[PDB]
């Protein structure tokens, strides 16, 4: 099963990032990232039908690209170049990105900050700031409907 | 070349923008249209430095790079009181409550 | 041209009307608005958000980071939700 209900939730989260560039081509991503700081990244659609999404990221040697596959309800990095045995699988593609961003805080994958396609809502910027401080949404002095809002996007990027 | 500002007197904060090339006097004209006091009844400040009407905001040290829309630079404003100017007085914003322990 | 947004502790923020229309809640309201539950350390940041949102929508400029201190983030979230921005 492709688990389309899970896929739709994942693509909704992706729509909330403000750093998903949709049908952007590899050349357009290169031009956007050519002068960005090392680790600057975005996600966009892949030209390749075996892949759902592509990470474009500035390396020291110039922009590079890394595909993401979605199989059996799981996202993971391209298993043709990654050792499929050492590949973590995710229910969420924003979670996938956030995991690798945070692991970098601790060709190699090095991700720092996203290139935004548009300025997010102030509510979302607050959500990001809160998520960078804690994951314990359940105990924050917020009304329930704002806790539900935070729960819809738990990520730090 | 845009500079983004907070013009502050007492408990009043004007959010506005201008160019590095515009003058202190032209800022006072913006203030005049909002607060209805003429330029010669205004003094403008960067920190404790009184600003000369004839100088550009860039000449006073307000730069695009450091007066951004998400972090505007503050210009202090004092008005005429009787035969003199009031002392510059900008009243602070309220202070945030203590952070919940889990986000410290 | 300008509107006046007043915090709970009595600070007056005079902002471009077009920028304040960033908030659906202010926009539905509309020249003076009193926010009985938003204190000035929150509302000042809201106003900076308006300037930032207008400047960086439909622009060709790289979008910079919007700084939010952790100590205001919970109140700022509540205000932004109330303001629909
Ligand atoms: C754990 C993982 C390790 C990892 C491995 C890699 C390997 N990466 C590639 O060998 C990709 C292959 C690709 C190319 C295009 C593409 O875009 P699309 O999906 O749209 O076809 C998707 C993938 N080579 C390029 O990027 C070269 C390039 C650059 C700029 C440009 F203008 C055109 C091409 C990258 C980072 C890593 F951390």
């Amino acid at each position: 099963s492709m688990q389309a209900a899970r896929l739709a939730k994942a693509l909704r989260e992706l729509g909330q990032t403000g750093w998903y560039w949709g049908s952007m081509t590899v050349n357009e991503a290169k031009e956007k990232l050519k002068e960005a700081p090392e680790g600057t990244f975005l996600i966009r659609d892949s030209s390749h039908s075996d892949y759902l999404l592509t990470i474009s990221v500035k390396t020291s040697a110039g922009p590079t690209n890394l595909r993401i596959e979605y199989q059996d309800g799981k996202f993971r990095l391209d298993s043709i170049i990654c050792v499929k045995s050492k590949l973590k699988q995710f229910d969420s593609v924003v979670h996938l990105i956030d995991y690798y961003v945070q692991m970098c805080k601790d060709v190699h994958l090095y991700l720092t900050k996203p290139l935004y396609t548009s300025a997010p809502s102030l509510q979302h910027l607050c959500r990001l700031t809160i998520n960078k401080c804690t994951g314990a949404i359940w105990g924050l002095p917020l009304p329930t409907r704002l806790k539900d809002y935070l729960e819809e996007y738990k990520f730090q990027v | 070349m845009d500079v983004f500002l907070m013009i502050r007197r007492h408990k009043t904060t004007i959010f506005t923008d201008a160019k590095e090339s515009s003058t202190v006097f032209e800022l006072k004209r913006i203030v005049e249209g909002i607060l209805k006091r003429p330029p010669d009844e205004q003094r403008l400040y960067k920190d404790d430095q009184l600003l000369d009407d004839g100088k550009t905001l860039g000449e006073c040290g307000f730069t695009s790079q450091t007066a951004r829309p998400q972090a505007p630079a503050t210009v202090g404003l004092a008005f005429r009181a009787d035969d003199t100017f009031e002392a510059l007085c900008i009243e602070p914003f309220s202070s945030p409550p203590e952070l919940p322990d889990v986000m410290k | 041209m300008y509107v006046k947004l007043i915090s709970s502790d009595g600070h007056e923020f005079i902002v471009k009307r077009e920028h304040a229309l960033t908030s659906g809640t202010i926009k539905a309201m509309l020249n003076e608005v009193n926010f009985r539950e938003i204190p000035s350390h929150v509302l000042s940041k809201v106003c900076m958000y308006f300037t930032y949102k207008v400047r960086y929508t439909n622009s060709s400029t790289e979008i910079p980071e919007f700084p939010i201190a952790p100590e205001i983030a919970l109140e700022l979230l509540m205000a932004a939700n109330f303001l629909d921005c």
